């Protein structure tokens, strides 16, 4: 029932334009606990099946087998937005601690954020 | 008037006691929350509500004996107060903001704000725990 | 010429859905400059004039004169999202060093990080 | 055969030369870089574009000497190469890769991959800047 950071859900997140990444696809929780209780958004960043190597230092690859993906899938850290919860679907999985440090790490270099 | 509370009074302790919130606006305008303040303190979070979805608060000290609850039809939400303690005894207002919600998770749990930050208040109204004022 | 982060531009945001944020308004550059610069797409925060006072520790507040603002508005740290370059229009104005440290500290916060 | 260069040589300092990368696939699929190999060294970017808009990224060794363009009609990247040195003397590849100007930007700066982890690479070209090599 409780959203939390480091879940993987289903998301709708079309209509897009340009190079935004759209369609409905997995997304991690990437907001923090307190507001994914109490906000009616949730911070999501996008995962694609499109490439399954890292290319950038924002990018963190995901393990078709670990997770429940349908490929070897990458987070990308450059693709993040805000989602109304009700855009919500399925809750597919969710990421280990270890692999939450790197998403951290890509976050933390995506933001302009050090320390 | 925008917020008006009703339903204070004195009980003795154990018992019960609803509050009302009376909202000018539709609920679904903000979250509402209520707070309770005794002489010389600041006011504190007691519960609070998102009318539009389902989603609320309860400070530590009144888990499982205050619900909150929306009714959207009076425009009004309620706090059921049962089991009731002498330390309940405050004033207790409600407040009504479009980050009420968040407010309450983030700083209650405590960062620091004035509460003043919130748009909307009641005037309040006094609720005494007591066996020891007539009446009971 | 190029995007700065910190940098505050017009952009429309729509279409959104539920408590989304919507609407041609200003937002702040967040992306690291090196993705500005190279990156199709940049990562936004929005600013409302809606509220004028911090409400969240997610919320920086940024006055009407000193930033070229119709009013007294608020960069909100749980509303970001990746928009592509030409959704970018006019270039208002850019935060200062100052303000920009109490966006990095509510990003912070927003995404769960702490270091 | 997906990249294909063509427009090595030999040329005397001084000199310059126009490498062409042949993409099978229209512009608009991947941005598309240059890299030059020394003997027993890693690949390293030389310059790299984003034909679907303008953007591209030059390596600090290379600055001002040449220019990457593009010819949407004929699916065809350029490095123009002017005031060539005898230092510029390596095998020139074209890649392609939907990430590569990101890439070039991040990597150029030097975090470190294997190159690798770029989709496509042509077979390279030998570039040799000599006052000591026939022809001149
Ligand atoms: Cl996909
Ligand atoms: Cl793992
Ligand atoms: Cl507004
Ligand atoms: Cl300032």
């Amino acid at each position: 029932d409780p959203i939390r950071r480091g879940d993987v859900y289903l998301a709708d997140l079309s209509p897009v334009q340009g190079s935004e990444q759209g369609g409905v696809r997995p997304v991690v929780i990437i907001q923090n606990d307190t507001g994914n209780k109490y906000s009616p958004t949730v911070i999501v960043a996008a995962i694609t099946g499109r490439i399954n190597k890292a290319k950038i230092p924002t990018h963190v690859e995901i393990e078709k087998k670990k997770y429940k993906l349908d490929k070897d899938s990458v987070i990308l850290l450059e693709q993040i937005r805000t989602l109304d919860k009700k855009r919500l679907k399925e809750k597919l999985t969710y990421l280990s601690d270890d692999k939450m440090k790197e998403v951290d790490n890509a976050l933390m270099i995506s933001l302009g954020l050090n320390a | 008037v925008q917020l008006q509370e009703s339903g204070g009074g004195l009980v003795q302790p154990g018992g019960s006691l609803r509050l009302s919130c009376a909202s000018a606006y539709t609920l679904d305008y903000y979250a509402i929350g209520w707070f309770r303040q005794a002489p010389g303190k600041e006011r504190e979070v007691v519960s609070c509500i998102r009318s539009s979805d389902g989603s609320t608060y309860y400070a530590d000290s009144v888990k499982g004996r205050f619900t909150i609850s929306s009714d959207n039809a009076k425009n009004t939400v309620y706090l059921q107060m049962n089991s009731l303690k002498p330390e309940d005894t405050a004033v207790y207002y409600c407040a009504a903001d479009s980050y009420l919600l968040e407010f309450c998770g983030y700083y209650s749990g405590y960062s620091g704000p004035a509460s003043g930050r919130l748009d909307y208040w009641g005037q309040g109204t006094q609720v005494t725990v007591s066996s020891h004022h007539h009446h009971h």
